[PDB]
């Protein structure tokens, strides 16, 4: 299974950021204009036209998955183990082979 | 690595550094007042098997 | 005992989206995820306040922590309460995350009394069906049979290979600092420190921690915030982070799972 | 409720008639429940809406002075409501704005 970790999204207020990539599987980078923050302390920042939101996400293997998983062999020819009893009334032996 | 079929990740071994995945991933504007992040996927194929 | 950890810990308020009903207050009571990667059936939830440690960093058995108008303060866990559809028990408290099993249903929630004497509850949508073991569809544990290996969640509170990442809190906007004259502003009453900023362009924004006044404009004008940390606070995806974009800190992942009957 | 026998607006206590004498109770001790525990959300005069899971019963019950849970019950064929195209159970934090029906607390 796999799992999204989804780091902080840095706002910043009538400003503009630039994300440079990362060499990462799937890091996905998107900047939006015209947000409007309202957090607790009323707005987030004082500005009205420039705002910018930043907001970074990727895919990643899950934690657990070092004890359970599936894996895809390809297979090929096998070999052949036997065991035999042997009793001709002298002493019978078991035998692998 | 099909979306949503079996083993959208995919990895080489138990403990390699480098991975795969396709797990279809996009990302949408926010609302009027809430700060958090929008994010489309679709759900887990290994699960769905 | 000593396990501590801890050190430089502080909770948050997020928001949520459900408040009893409609109005989805930033509550206190965010819940990041529900891990359900065993296989009994029990769920690993990590919520916002952490329960355990009491205000200054000591262990305790039956106090909780939390935070109101971002200041520290203390509740019960014994007046705590976990549920789906029905009343489900608690089975481990510690530090962080919450640990319980628990009937079916497409709903978790978490509950806790306030010092105001209060019931502030959360729910958020997730669902858990009864995930089966064997060939049979059983409920309850029976007294006569057989079993079967699977994997459930040990009680080790102290336990390594797993973790989160913190982070410092950016900074906390208000506008509620006691700043107001008839055509003034009075520019502190705090006990820590903070940075102002404006428009009315005459000066820049400081790091000022005793009063001051800017003589000039509307209270509309000017926004403060409290400023750089003292502890730390956890990467949650609802609230911002300021330009130290770093690991910082880095705490254990409790009750690792182990192979059982 | 909110009346206590002196003209007042008490948002704890509830006036109710036993040997048509004239009783107070608090709030703190009034639980409505069909399928789970149902949550209150707004409580005035001879009226109280609330929402809870659906089922097909309902129920009040709060305690008098001489502490017993006196309670009535009765039939009701609820039902979760289908708005849009999803049906969900619980409100997400993403989605689209619709047009519903609610109350309002004034
Ligand atoms: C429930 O119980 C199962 C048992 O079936 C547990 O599975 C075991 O988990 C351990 C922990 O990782 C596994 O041990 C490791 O196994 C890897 C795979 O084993 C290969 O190599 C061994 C050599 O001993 C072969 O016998 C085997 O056929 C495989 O080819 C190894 O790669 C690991 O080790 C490397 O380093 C060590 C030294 O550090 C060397 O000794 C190794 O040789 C190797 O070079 C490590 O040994 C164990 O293999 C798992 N069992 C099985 C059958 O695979 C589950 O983990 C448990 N559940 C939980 C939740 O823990
Ligand atoms: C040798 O030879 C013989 C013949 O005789 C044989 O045998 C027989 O066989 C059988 C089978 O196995 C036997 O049996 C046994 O025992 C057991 C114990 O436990 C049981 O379980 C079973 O069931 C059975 O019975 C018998 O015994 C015999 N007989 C005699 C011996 O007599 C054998 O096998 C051979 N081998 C050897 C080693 O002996």
């Amino acid at each position: 299974d796999y799992k999204t970790k989804v780091p902080s999204p840095y706002v910043k207020c009538c400003g503009t950021a630039e994300c440079r990539t990362q060499d990462k599987p799937e890091y996905k980078c998107a900047v939006f204009t015209g947000v409007y923050p309202f957090m607790w302390g009323g707005a987030y920042c004082f500005c009205d036209s420039e705002n910018t939101q930043m907001s970074e996400a990727y895919v990643e293997r899950a934690d657990v998955c070092k004890h359970d998983y599936a894996a895809a062999y390809r297979a090929h020819t096998a070999s052949l183990r036997a065991k035999i009893k042997v009793t001709y009334g002298t002493v019978n032996q078991t035998v692998e082979a | 690595g099909q979306p949503g079929r079996f083993g959208d990740i995919q990895s080489r071994t138990l403990d390699s550094k480098d991975l795969y995945a396709n797990t279809g991933l996009k990302l949408a504007r926010p609302a009027a007042g809430n700060i958090h992040v929008p994010y489309t996927q679709t759900p887990s194929g290994f699960k769905t098997w | 005992n000593h396990f501590n950890a801890y050190k430089l810990t502080r909770p948050y308020v997020a928001y949520c989206a459900d408040c009893g009903m409609g109005h989805s207050c930033h509550s206190p009571a965010m819940i990041e995820n529900v891990q359900a990667d065993a296989t009994d059936g029990t769920l690993k939830i990590q919520f916002a306040s952490q329960i355990g440690l009491t205000k200054t960093d000591t262990h305790d058995h039956t106090k909780i922590r939390y935070a109101e108008g971002h200041d520290i303060a203390e509740a019960a866990r014994s007046t705590l309460k976990v549920h789906s559809s029905s009343e489900c028990a608690v089975t481990g408290t510690m530090g962080h995350f919450i640990l319980a099993k628990c009937p079916p249903g497409e709903v978790i929630s978490v509950s806790f009394v306030d010092s105001k004497n209060e019931q502030r509850t959360c729910r958020i949508a997730y669902h858990h069906e009864q995930r089966l073991i064997g060939r049979e569809r059983f409920t309850v544990r029976p007294h006569h049979g057989i079993e079967l290996p699977c994997t459930t969640y040990q009680l080790t509170t102290a336990e390594t290979s797993e973790e989160i990442d913190m982070h410092m809190p950016p900074d906390i906007p208000d506008r509620t600092i006691l700043s107001q004259q008839s055509g003034n502003v009075k520019i502190t009453v705090n006990g820590r420190t903070v940075k102002y900023s404006c428009s009315c362009g005459s000066k820049p924004s400081g790091t000022t921690t005793t009063d001051k006044t800017i003589n000039s404009c509307t209270v509309d004008k000017c926004q403060a915030y409290v400023t750089s940390h003292t502890k730390w606070q956890f990467n949650s995806p609802f609230v911002p982070r300021a330009e130290q974009a770093e690991r910082k800190g880095k705490v254990h992942i409790p009750f690792p799972l182990i192979n059982t009957t």
